[PDB]
RNA sequence: UAUUCCUCAAUGACCGAUAGCGUACAAGUACCGUGAGGGAAAGGUGAAAAGAACCCUAUGACGGGAGUGCAAUAGAGAACCUGAGAUCCGAUGCGAACAAUCAGUCGAAGGAGUAGUCAAGCGCACUCACUCUAACGGCGUACCUUUUGCAUGAUGGGUCAGC
């Protein structure tokens, strides 16, 4: 996505290629990271930090 | 409120007068300090 | 021959700020527009702008040989004149600067090209576009025109 | 310095940083402070910005840029980086021939 | 409270910058005695008054 | 009136804070005023909704 | 020179028969000046006077370009040099060199692209 | 031999309108204080007033023409030679309402305006042409003083001109 692979890279500019990613929902996981792996994020009221 | 200037032009000329200076030396050192000086007012 | 014809009005005892708040509503209107806006706009400084305008338009017919229906106000600005100071006294023994101010006012008006009378001609066609502030100002307003009439039978 | 030669290098600068002489003082000696230090700032972005285009090139073919520089150290080719990256997006074939040198000379592991 | 600091001329003019006049869309003239007024302003009665 | 505040006292000092809301937070940590705090403002004219009210008579003539 | 067509056309030579500062430029005419004009044929050395004024070298290109040089209280040999500085370039102007390698196109294979096959 | 309330003549590597006496100008004035006392500010049209007859627009010319004059922004009523800066209002070109920070520096797509050279066929490509703006990327916590040590939430400074 950076065009990092493109010998004209320029860093200012945006000339990535297009990525499209199927079968999202067969990921591989290892470890136990379905159950102990979290995603969090405050919403900006006190007390409110969901995860 | 009272302020501190209340006139009275006999009390002003019987403190601050001519003759009021010209009867004791230290008036007639003022006088001549004023008139050296160049003063237009000499006397009060 | 000439392009541009000015009018200045010297020592006006107004604020800059407040003449200024009047001679930007009118910059890059047609003569007989601004001069009919100044006379709805409820301002102090209407009746200076009306009268800077008023002779430039005489300025510009008399001595140049300019056509008066064809004239557009290019440039209207405000500059400072001769401020009047005075002391403004507070309480508790202190004092303040109070400034009674004075102003000019620059009018500058030319003759509008056919270009642009083309431009105003397609302005005037009805559509439903939204304007930018040129053409806005080019074309202001809606003149119409009434005759009084008595006992016209309604109510 | 003068006062007229920090209001021609104030030139361009926002605010009243380019109109009174306290605050165009300060802000053209920051501004040439800048200049000094970038002076050897830009070499490294460069050869940073090279590094990156000859690793691009290479690593089109299989051959990571670790490997393609010391081949050609090793068959004592003495091209540098700037006119590598340069060969590397104007001639891809003449890179592609260099590639393949490098290759023969050093694969290295894996 | 007091200003901390002065306000610069880009943070002025940004905030005078709604105040600024509008025009009027609709204006009308009397076509006897010439009066401009807004609608819904009287200035003549017709003859035979 | 909003939020059924208390408000000062009516006599005993008290001066020119008879019915405002007094502190607005805590002094440096946090330094800033909380988000949703209650302060005044615009009240009513909402929708709202009103759970469980019983169905006592129907008049389909006039459809009351 | 560009492509063979040398660039400075006149270097005309300013100075003072009186004052004091054009003692260097004066003495620069005897000394090194035959030199120079005998080894630049193509060169046209033009002379003025000027009482009371400062000295100076002004070089007018062909590109329609002036560069003064004042060389007030200068010694022969900086004259000398400021004279072959004027001689040796083109009369473009002083800016920052942007690009150190002029080119108008720059491959020969062809610029690397999306679509290139091997 | 000492001094200058005084007079006459002369001199200055003494000053030149924030300087020189407090006072280049009706100053020990105006003004402040009960009083003793304290104590300012403010120079210049033009060679000569020839200081703008007359016309137009406004209540009113200080405006726009006309005329005098070398020159009129050289057009004033204790002020008009030159006319800098902070500050205010406009015009032209580019950026600018999905993106944050001592406001720059190093690169830079694009937009806008404008030049010249001459061999060859009066085109066209050359001068990295030149000037203004800068989407986007990397890097970047003011200055002085005092300190073992300050982006410091330690001091000082609203800005400009003169001293
Ligand atoms: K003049
Ligand atoms: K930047
Ligand atoms: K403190
Ligand atoms: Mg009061
Ligand atoms: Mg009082
Ligand atoms: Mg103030
Ligand atoms: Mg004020
Ligand atoms: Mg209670
Ligand atoms: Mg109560
Ligand atoms: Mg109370
Ligand atoms: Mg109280
Ligand atoms: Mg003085
Ligand atoms: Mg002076
Ligand atoms: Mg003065
Ligand atoms: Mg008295
Ligand atoms: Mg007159
Ligand atoms: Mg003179
Ligand atoms: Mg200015
Ligand atoms: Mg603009
Ligand atoms: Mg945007
Ligand atoms: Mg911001
Ligand atoms: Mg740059
Ligand atoms: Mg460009
Ligand atoms: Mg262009
Ligand atoms: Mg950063
Ligand atoms: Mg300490
Ligand atoms: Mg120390
Ligand atoms: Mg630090
Ligand atoms: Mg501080
Ligand atoms: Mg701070
Ligand atoms: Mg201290
Ligand atoms: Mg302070
Ligand atoms: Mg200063
Ligand atoms: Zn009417």
């Amino acid at each position: 996505l950076q065009a990092k692979d493109k010998p004209t890279y320029c860093p200012n500019r945006d000339d990535g290629d297009i990525c499209i990613v199927l079968n999202a929902k067969d990921i591989g996981i290892t470890g136990r990271k379905l159950t102990d792996k979290f995603y969090r994020w405050h919403t900006g009221y006190v007390g409110h930090l969901k995860e | 409120p009272k302020r501190t200037f209340q006139p009275s032009t006999i009390r002003r000329k019987r403190n601050h007068g001519f003759f009021a200076r010209k009867a004791t030396k230290g008036g007639r050192r003022v006088i001549a300090r004023r008139i050296a000086k160049g003063r237009h007012r000499v006397t009060a | 021959k000439r392009k541009k014809v000015q009018a200045v009005l010297k020592a006006i005892k107004q604020s800059p700020k407040k003449v200024n708040l009047v001679a930007a509503l009118v910059r890059g209107m047609r003569v007989e527009d601004a001069l009919m806006q100044l006379q709805v706009t409820v301002k102090r400084a209407s009746h200076t702008v009306y009268r800077v305008i008023h002779a430039a338009r005489a300025n510009a017919s008399h001595n140049h040989g300019l056509d008066p229906d064809r004239l557009i106000i290019a440039e209207a600005f405000v500059g400072k004149g001769l401020f009047k100071k005075r002391i403004s006294i507070h309480g508790k023994g202190k004092c303040g600067l109070m400034i009674r101010p004075e102003c000019r006012l620059t009018v500058i008006v030319r003759e509008t090209t056919p270009e642009e009378e083309a431009e105003i001609a397609r302005l005037k066609v009805h559509n439903f576009k939204k304007l930018t502030k040129r053409e806005r100002r080019l074309n202001p307003h809606k003149l119409i025109e009434t005759t009084p009439i008595w006992n016209r039978r309604g109510t | 310095m003068n006062k007229k030669e920090i209001f021609k290098l104030a030139k361009g600068f926002r605010g009243r940083a380019k109109n009174c002489i306290r605050i165009a003082r300060e802000r053209v000696e920051k501004a040439l402070q800048y200049s000094y230090r970038d002076r050897r700032n830009k070499k490294r972005e460069m050869r940073g910005l090279w590094i990156e285009r000859i690793n691009a090139g290479s690593r089109q073919h299989g051959v990571n840029y670790g490997n393609f520089i010391h081949g050609l150290m090793k068959e004592n080719i003495q091209l540098n980086r700037k006119v590598l990256s340069e060969l590397s997006m104007h001639e891809p074939y003449s890179f592609k021939a260099l590639v393949d040198v490098s290759r023969n000379s050093f694969p290295g592991n894996k | 409270a007091v200003p901390k600091k002065k306000v610069s001329k880009h943070k002025r003019g940004i905030r005078n910058g709604p105040k600024a006049l509008k025009p009027v869309p609709v204006i009308i003239r009397c076509r006897s005695c010439g009066r401009v007024k807004l609608p819904h302003f009287f200035c003549c009665s017709g003859e035979r008054g | 009136k909003r939020w059924k505040f208390k408000g000062g006292p009516a006599s005993h000092g008290c001066s020119k804070a008879h019915r405002k809301g007094g502190s607005t937070g805590q002094r440096d940590d946090p330094g800033k005023v909380f988000k949703g705090r209650k302060m005044p403002g615009h009240m009513g004219a909402a929708q709202r909704t009103v759970k469980n009210v019983w169905v006592y008579k129907i008049d389909p003539a006039r459809n009351l | 020179a560009l492509r063979g067509v040398w660039q400075l056309q006149k270097l005309v030579v300013s100075y003072c028969n009186w004052g004091g500062s054009s003692r260097g430029i004066r003495a620069f005419m005897e000394s090194e000046l035959p030199a120079l004009i005998e080894k630049n044929p193509q060169l046209e050395v033009v002379t003025e006077l000027s009482r009371g004024q400062h000295p100076y070298l002004k070089g007018i290109y062909r590109n329609r370009n002036e560069r003064v040089v004042c060389v007030k209280n200068m010694d022969p040999d900086q004259v000398l040099l400021n004279a072959t500085r004027l001689r040796n370039s083109l009369g473009r102007k002083v800016v920052k060199l942007r690009t150190r390698h002029v080119t108008k196109h720059p491959s020969v294979q062809g610029t690397w692209t999306t679509a290139v096959k091997f």
